[PDB]
RNA sequence: GUUAAUGUAGCUUAAUACAAAGCAAAGCACUGAAAAUGCUUAGAUGGAUAUCCCAUAAACA
């Protein structure tokens, strides 16, 4: 059996909801008080405008989360994959989880494996095979060579059915907000 | 066999009211999603003017509940209130 | 300082926001039970292949 | 398509009678936290008999 880990990365919203304006007048009405009453260059806000179709670069979008989705190719096929590696048994999946990080991505990304628990595995057959998907939280991304020969696609949900056809693939919205 | 260890999230805001605003209603998401929550202690001031830092305790998470409960933080946080997250000693 | 007119056109749209807060927690806690489900759902379909894999995982 | 799930609101075989109920959950106020307490917020028969059923989602496929 052949056996191929891989990784459902999360890429956290940098950007809160802005609040209502009734919300900024009240929150500076709370401001005043709250003195009276007292106990004793940055990065643009969207980095999207320029680009426009970077859906390689990690900062596809600020406001709301995003998920990494990698191109992978096979000895047999090639296919549009969520982050995809080749792992053996001896290694765990966390340590399978963190070769990905660095084999596929190439990148100093800023990631923690708190739960070694699976969140996503399907069975593809034409030779069995299989699918492992792991689950991570990202404080913060940096990612390096944003402009890769790849087609690595970072979109939470959006594209995920676009380019995941098959129930197999398409499923990944399970475990995913 | 591991889990989700104990991370206090320090709630640091210049204003003592904002901060506290944020703990109650922080502390009231947390309800929302049943986070068990021991203590929200308070630390000295940061003598230099100072400001007023927030301990809020959490205690267990999950993979999927880990990865919706800081987006829904990150959303939650109101105006110019510093987020952090650092493993209980 | 809110006029009392701005406090009342404010407190009706406050149950509004805290309407749109409850019921998305509804569904945020529902869709985390789907996602806990469909967690526990990724952990059986393995186990089914392999189990001696989880060995590492469960770690 | 074969097996199989699964369809009053988070939960309940509460209910089809005189109410679509009870419980869980929710905003704000009250400042150690929690809980309590006051004042407040949102809801279901996705569906039938008097088992199939379409939808949904799985192993077969």
């Amino acid at each position: 059996w052949r056996l191929s880990g891989a990784l459902c990365l999360q890429r956290p919203p940098l950007i809160t909801k802005a609040l209502t304006p009734l919300q900024e007048e009240m929150a500076g009405l709370l401001q005043q008080i709250e003195v009276e009453r007292s106990l004793y260059r940055p990065g643009a806000r969207e980095t999207e405008a320029d680009k426009k179709n970077d859906r390689t670069s990690l900062h596809r979008k600020l406001d709301r989360n995003l998920v990494l989705l990698v191109r992978e190719k096979l000895g047999d096929q090639d296919v549009w994959m969520l982050p995809q590696v080749e792992w053996q048994p001896g290694e765990t999946l966390r340590g399978t989880a963190e070769r990905i990080l660095a084999t596929l991505s190439e990148n100093n990304m800023e990631a923690k494996f708190l739960g070694n628990a699976p969140c996503g595995h399907y069975k593809f057959k034409f030779l069995g095979v299989k699918v492992f998907f792991f689950k991570a939280l990202l404080l913060t991304g940096d990612f390096v060579q944003a402009g890769k020969k790849s087609r690595h696609v970072w979109a939470s949900k959006e594209e995920l059915g676009d380019y995941l056809q098959p129930k197999y693939l398409a499923q990944v919205r399970r475990f995913l907000l | 066999d591991y889990e989700y260890g104990v991370l206090n999230i320090h709630l640091t805001a210049y204003d003592m009211s904002l901060a506290e605003s944020y703990a109650q209603y922080v502390h009231r998401l947390c309800n929302r999603l049943s986070i068990k929550v021991e203590e929200s202690y308070a630390m000295p001031t940061k003598t230099m003017l100072t400001t007023h830092e927030r301990v809020v305790q959490i205690s267990g998470l999950s993979a999927t509940f880990a990865e919706i409960f800081l987006e829904v933080l990150q959303s939650n946080l109101p105006e110019g209130v510093r987020l952090s997250v650092r493993e209980h000693t | 300082e809110h006029s009392p007119e701005e406090s009342e056109r404010r407190a009706l749209l406050l149950k509004r926001w805290a309407l749109f807060k409850q019921q998305e927690h509804e569904m945020e806690r529902d869709a985390i039970r789907s996602m806990l489900e469909a967690q526990q759902e990724a952990l059986e379909e393995l186990k089914l292949e392999s189990a001696e894999l989880y060995a590492e995982a469960i770690k």
